[PDB]
RNA sequence: GGCCAGCAUCAGUUUUGGUGGCAGGAUAAAUCCAUAGGAAUGUAGCUUGCCUCGGUAAGUAUUAUAGCCUGUG
RNA sequence: AGAACUGGCGAUGCGGGAUGAACCGAACGUAGAGUUAAGGUGCCGGAAUACACGCUCAUCAGACACCACAAAAGGUGUUAGUUCAUCUAGACAGCCGGACGGUGGCCAUGGAAGUCGGAAUCCGCUAAGGAGUGUGUAACAACUCACCGGCCGAAUGAACUA
RNA sequence: GCAGUCAAGCGUUCAUAGCGACAUUGCUUUUUGAUUCUUCGAUGUCGGCUCUUCCUAUCAUACCGAAGCAGAAUUCGGUAA
RNA sequence: UUUGCUCCACACAAUAUAGAUGGAUACGAAUAAGGCGUCCUUGUGGCGUCGCUGAACCAUAGCAGGCUACGAAUUGCAAUGUCAUUUUGCGUGGGGAUAAAUCAUUUGUAUACGACUUAGA
């Protein structure tokens, strides 16, 4: 309903966002895709990774310049999932991919922006539990990334620097609640409550 | 077929606090402290006494419940290993050329070096893990006796040692040589 | 399918040599009374020289469960044709209802066997009055003193697709 | 030895007597009781103070509330409305901020639109107190 | 006075809902009421090592200080 | 390659099988509303990330007949099942104890008490202990276990089916 | 052309270390054949030279396993092109 | 030759929209486990409590929103009924800064031509 999306991609499963996100954002939604190294994948690793080195086998032999382009990056990896499942090839799915930004970790303009999750696509609430799943930053990095300890590096500032944020949130509201609390016994809200606020 | 609840337990001698949460087991006692993290397994803790705890699995249906044991052998050695501690006493055996072991500060931790493995040039080396205290014995001096609480580590350093002190290229029938455990047993025992 | 026990009573057709022909039951279980006349002439063409057009059908009533409310532990004498060859078995099930029964039967066949319902004939069905003549433990792990067992790992469906927290499984 | 800090989980589980809230039928929300148990995926019930027939039903189709009464195994409708009526399982239920977060739902969507306006002018008033006080 | 839209009253085709009356079936089965027996995934009661009001132990006990099944009406 | 009956393509578009002369559905005036066929409803793709009982996790999974392939033989990987059975008068798994004596039962005699080896077969003790299942000293010993018991207090092996 | 399954036997004893009859299941299209759909208003037709790439059913090289492997030397097999 | 150029301040005009007309409202991590509040012998602590949907939360009245500390009909029974935000120009007036490249000539660490590399008041 939001103008823009912001959809943090841990926990999740890559081809059952991807039918979401194509949908979303050929409908008119304008969705961006954050922290992506940490999506997760059914499948073992190395079942995972023979299906990424079966695909590096593939390029064209007279020039491997026109051939597909093994991109070694979780950001163009969900691409790829999604370039597939939209018609890229018109100017609608040029059209939607252009409404699409997907990043790896959390840059600082969608850091103070709230993110959600697409509850579908979870691997908690769809995969079994003992199945074994794999993890798109070592596949990645298995497959010729290069920036996995940088990403690291990064998001951890982040993640103190929220936090202290969310520590300061907390302690500020949890007065908001008393003073409210402190006013909650008057006619003002025993007459709201009947009408069921 | 789907069960509905398989149950195995875990006694504890007194000296030991067994502390779980989120499936990150620790445990103390008189000879040290340990951890585990089984993260990768759906299993259940509870505490009937002091005395023990109660490990539990629900539908699960024959794999899961292979890894309920398990656990519970897994838990039950680590216990053992912080209270009486771990001793795997290897020996050396050979025809002509001895075996030169020594133990060796590097650059970095200790090692322990073989020489003369059949006349052999190469100097092998074999690193010391952290949990592993380390000896030979004198009542023979041709054994060595690894020593800890960590079962998984002590046992895994000999099978690091004899592993690489094995002869290629040669009939194995004939040049049996080497090192090889020959006992398996405690600290305290 | 949503199966219905029939009461199908049947007879060769009269004629002078014996005007009183003696008649056959069959308890049936279908989808409805058009098949369960089907079955009963196929049943029965099995097992006596007769046919459709050699005979008629007297009844077709409906026998509906006693004690629907009730949770019994049936057993179920079954013949079925595999790829190679017809066998027999015995499978013990835990329902209300005679027909519930045979509803999970023929689905958890469908999966271990891969046998459709052409390829089944029900001999006998029946509960097992006492429980100690069961015989299978996925039935007789639900037979024990007060049993209670959790559901570990819930899943809450969403009507929406955006969530703005992580779900969360306890119960 | 220092007391063992062990704890995995405390789930409410299926059992002869629980109490179940139901999501997905005819009788969608009333109350009922389990009586027994056919298999691991489905039970049986009996609501009979709300109106809820004696029904065989998986559980998806239901919610396992916490609350609990003591009842024999294979018990019958009357029996069930005995134990029920003791232990006042509405009173226990009715107390709890799930039901009472269900009826404020129910009141939510039965206004008027007399009454949504009449919501904004009450909360201009509450709100103005509360941000005076929050100086 | 002509074209374009909106509403109503109607007509043809069709779609989607709320609700009522009736008939049948084992003149539904059931639940429910009554009643005769039976047993345990054995309730009280009584034996039973100590003890939380017999909590455990396992014998007895067939509704009793819970209940159930079956049959008939 | 060549015949029989029928239906089709040819001469025929249309929705489906991605695509396809023949397959499935169905046969065409131009248009509008409604309903369906065959096929399908994660996204490309219009339509349920519907409901239900189960099976499967594959280091070449598998996924719309025609159709674009796959076998014999195997697997304790798992699921379900069939036929035997042993057995609370405590089997089977697991440790603890004994396994002795008549007697080296005769010969191959360079040496075999059981045993580098060939003919040959029974008593005492008992809970039970092979005139011998293995290790082997020129031979003797000493070990092994099938034969029995203590814990054990559960049930269990064997074959087969798909 | 290649491979597999039973395994009667060879194999000083020892089916299967290696091989392995009588039978039997398949794979391949680098053979030869059968066929005749395309091409007869023309697809330049043997071999070699040159040059690149691919396949594995690996001759060698790497790490391994198994032998009737003492060593040495050999054979069988495996991952691998 | 401040004809020129560059901003910001507002006055109009002009061209285009992959499509907003209340708010893109911020912890992390686990899920066979957690959030929140408190006490604390500050621990993988004790107690209580919530979930079981964001159906929430916040904002939300006023000439399409006003005068003073009253006006609003007669768009005549519906006909977006005009506000969004980039790019361009015109002039108005307050500032701010005063150049390089290419051709031609040339060198050969370069070269088929273009190109590259160098030098030149």
């Amino acid at each position: 309903s939001q103008p823009v999306v912001v959809i943090d991609a841990k926990d999740h499963l890559l081809g059952r966002l991807a039918s979401t996100i194509a949908k979303q954002v050929l409908n008119g939604q304008k969705i961006v895709v954050v922290r992506a190294e940490a999506l997760n994948i059914s499948g073992e690793f190395f079942r995972n990774k023979l299906k990424y080195h079966d695909f590096l086998r593939k390029a064209t032999a007279f020039n491997k310049t026109r051939g597909p382009f093994h991109f070694r990056a979780p950001s163009r990896i969900l691409y790829k999932a999604i370039r597939g499942m939209v018609s890229h090839k018109t100017a609608r799915g040029k059209a939607a991919l252009e409404r699409l930004k997907i990043f790896e970790g959390i840059p600082p303009p969608y850091d103070k922006k709230k993110r959600v999750v697409v509850p579908q696509a979870l691997r908690v609430l769809r995969l079994k539990p003992g199945r074994k799943y794999t993890t798109l930053g070592k596949l990645s990095t298995s497959v010729g990334w290069k920036y996995e300890d940088v990403v690291a590096k990064l998001e951890d500032k982040r993640k103190v620097r929220s936090a202290e944020y969310y520590a300061k949130k907390r302690a500020f509201t949890k007065k908001v609640s008393s003073a409210s609390a402190a006013a909650s016994e008057s006619d003002v809200a025993k007459q709201l409550a009947s009408f069921g606020y | 077929m789907k069960y509905i609840q398989t149950e195995q337990q875990i006694e504890v001698p007194e000296g030991v606090t067994v502390s779980i949460k989120s499936r990150i087991v620790k445990v103390v006692g008189p000879r040290g402290t340990l951890t585990k993290n089984l993260k990768h397994i759906d299993v259940t803790f509870t505490k009937v006494n002091n005395q023990l705890i109660k490990v539990a699995v629900h539908n699960g249906g024959r794999k899961h419940v292979a890894a309920l044991r398990t656990v519970k052998s897994l838990v039950d050695n680590m216990i053992t290993g912080v209270t009486k501690g771990y001793k795997y006493k290897m020996r050396y055996v050979y025809a002509h050329f001895p075996i030169n072991v020594n133990i060796v500060e590097k650059d970095g931790a200790k090692f322990i070096e073989v020489r003369n493995f059949l006349g052999d040039k190469k100097i092998r080396n074999v690193p010391v893990r952290d949990g592993v205290t380390i000896e030979f014995s004198t009542n023979v001096k041709d054994e060595i006796v690894l020593s800890g609480n960590s079962v998984e580590d002590v046992s895994q350093n000999a099978a690091d040692l004899q592993q690489i002190c094995r002869v290629r290229n040669k009939d194995i029938r004939k040049f049996l040589d080497g090192i090889y455990v020959s006992h398996k047993g405690f600290i305290t025992e | 399918a949503h199966f219905k026990e029939y009461q199908v009573i049947g007879r060769r057709l009269p004629t002078e040599s014996v005007p009183e022909p003696k008649l056959f039951r069959m308890r049936i279980f279908a989808s409805n009374e058009v098949i369960a006349k089907s079955r009963y002439w196929y049943f029965l063409q099995k097992l006596h020289k007769v046919k459709k057009a050699s005979g008629e059908i007297v009844s077709i009533n409906q026998i509906n469960e006693a004690h629907p409310t009730k949770v019994k532990n049936f057993g179920v004498w079954v013949r079925y044709d595999s790829r190679s060859g017809t066998h027999n078995m015995y499978k013990e099930i835990r329902d209300v209802s005679r027909v519930a029964a045979v509803e999970t039967l023929y689905q958890d066949m469908a999966a271990r066997h891969r046998a459709r319902f052409r390829s089944i004939h029900i001999l006998k069905v029946a509960e097992i009055e006492k429980t100690a003549d069961v015989k299978r433990q996925y039935v007789k792990q639900f037979l024990t003193k007060d049993l209670k067992f959790p559901l570990p790992h819930r899943v809450q469906k969403s009507t929406k697709t955006f969530s703005y927290k992580r779900p969360s499984t306890f119960y | 030895s220092t007391d063992s800090i062990v704890k995995a989980s405390n789930w409410r589980l299926v059992e002869v007597g629980r109490v179940v809230l139901i999501k997905k039928g005819q009788s969608a929300g009333k109350l009922a009781a389990i009586v027994e148990i056919i298999d691991q995926k489905k039970v049986l019930i009996d609501g009979p103070k709300a109106g809820v027939p004696r029904q065989a039903i998986n559980l998806g189709q239901v919610v396992l509330t916490p609350l609990t009464f003591a009842l024999p195994r294979g018990a019958r409708t009357a029996t069930v409305s005995k134990k029920w009526a003791a232990a006042a399982v509405c009173e226990k239920w009715a107390a709890s901020s799930w039901a009472k977060k269900i009826a404020q739902r129910e009141r939510r969507a039965a206004l008027t639109d007399f009454e949504r306006f009449q919501v904004m002018v009450l909360r201009k008033q509450k709100r103005y107190t509360v941000k005076k006080a929050l100086a």
